[PDB]
């Protein structure tokens, strides 16, 4: 069984000048909290440890880009980091990463805002990401797929009950996942580049996430 | 994967 | 309105020496012409402003077309059927240095289309959703494209509920291949950009045009 | 975009 009330509690349980080094510090910090979040999602902690590792290594960036984007809904043209720092669009642009930052804004934050995506809905989206059965090396893909199926069935039923006037809302929620996937990848390419040029500090867990597998 | 393992329990 | 019957006819209307990659790249170039024909038979696409038609096709072509050859390949064991008629097996893709990307097509797309037996209407709707991508940059009016998308996905949901009433998950499941399709398209594009760069792989004119920078 | 514009002609 996969109750939305539990996913929601997961969410509530973990809530808190190169703008880039601030952004990267926030990410490293929230990688620790992501572990705490994942353990509160039903059945995750029951999977084999190696699979838990695979799901987190494959999903972390998406999982955490979804989180700070949802937090930023009430921010005009910027993002709110878990540190408390607001980062404006103009400062991302001034630091050479304006284009990627705008895509977070336009494809994620603003669409979350326009639909007023709620915290249960976020949590379900992020559970869906976490239970990614395409993740390579999973000892049993079918099982993760099944956990995913139960999350999206509970979400569908949450949407139909809570927002019965909006028959499309469910689909619309899932249709943010392609943008999330691409924004995650494009942000990883920037990070691999920061690491390479070696300018920007990257803290230890962030760095570990940027290692090759094994 | 060291840090992640340790945090996972 | 956005009837699934028209989307399906769109599909049915357009259905068709050894570096395996150069054959893969000729096929893609060939099917870029047919993609244009397909797009034009999707309702309301041709009514959009010409610049918007261009934006959508230039952003989606690879996803659109990786979706089609994958679905064609459902009955192929461990390989791909190109629009030319050529079957390309995973061993030959491995032997040519692109086995990883080829297996992701296989495992995340072809084989998942097979296990659910995704039908042609369903494909076509998926591809319509992709085409009507309101996040595409430079669109003169994103809302209208979003609205066309919304209509595609409402007709799909209704098609699924009527035709596969015993599978209440099927709709979601179809939409949940779109993230893999997105990443596979980008990963394929990065290969293509690399082939152009090293220059040891022929790339035909339309494929090449799709690889140019925007205006 | 030359080729694509041409094909979009109708
Ligand atoms: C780490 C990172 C880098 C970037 C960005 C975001 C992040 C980034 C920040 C957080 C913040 C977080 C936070 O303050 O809540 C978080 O939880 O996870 C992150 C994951 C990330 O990849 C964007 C896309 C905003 C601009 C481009 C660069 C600078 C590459
Ligand atoms: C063009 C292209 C390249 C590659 C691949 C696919 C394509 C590729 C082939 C077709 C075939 C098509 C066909 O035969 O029906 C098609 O419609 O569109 C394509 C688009 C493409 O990007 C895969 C991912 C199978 C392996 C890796 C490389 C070699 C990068």
């Amino acid at each position: 069984d996969m109750p939305v009330e539990r996913i929601l509690e997961a969410e509530l349980a973990v809530e808190p000048n190169d703008p880039v080094t601030n952004i990267c510090q926030a990410a490293d910090k929230q990688l620790f909290t992501l572990v705490e979040w994942a353990k509160r999602i039903p059945h995750f902690s029951e999977l084999p440890l190696d699979d838990q590792v695979i799901l987190l290594r494959a999903g972390w960036n998406e999982l955490l880009i979804a989180s700070f984007s949802h937090r930023s809904i009430a921010v005009k043209d910027g993002i709110l980091l878990a540190t408390g720092l607001h980062v404006h669009r103009n400062s991302a642009h001034s630091a050479g990463v304006g284009a990627i930052f705008d895509r977070v804004l336009t494809e994620l934050v603003s669409k979350m805002r326009d639909m007023q995506m709620d915290k249960t809905e976020l949590g379900c989206l992020r559970a869906i990401v976490l239970f990614n059965p395409d993740s390579k090396g999973l000892s049993n893909p079918a099982e993760v797929e099944a956990l995913r199926e139960k999350v999206y069935a509970s979400l569908e039923a949450y949407c139909k009950h809570k927002y019965p006037e909006q028959p499309g809302r469910f689909a619309k929620l899932l249709l943010r996942l392609p943008a999330l996937r691409s924004i995650g990848l494009k942000c990883l390419e920037h990070l691999f580049f920061f690491k390479l040029i070696g300018d920007t500090p990257i803290d230890t867990f962030l760095m570990e996430m940027l290692e090759a597998p094994h | 994967h060291k840090i992640l393992h340790r945090l996972l329990q």
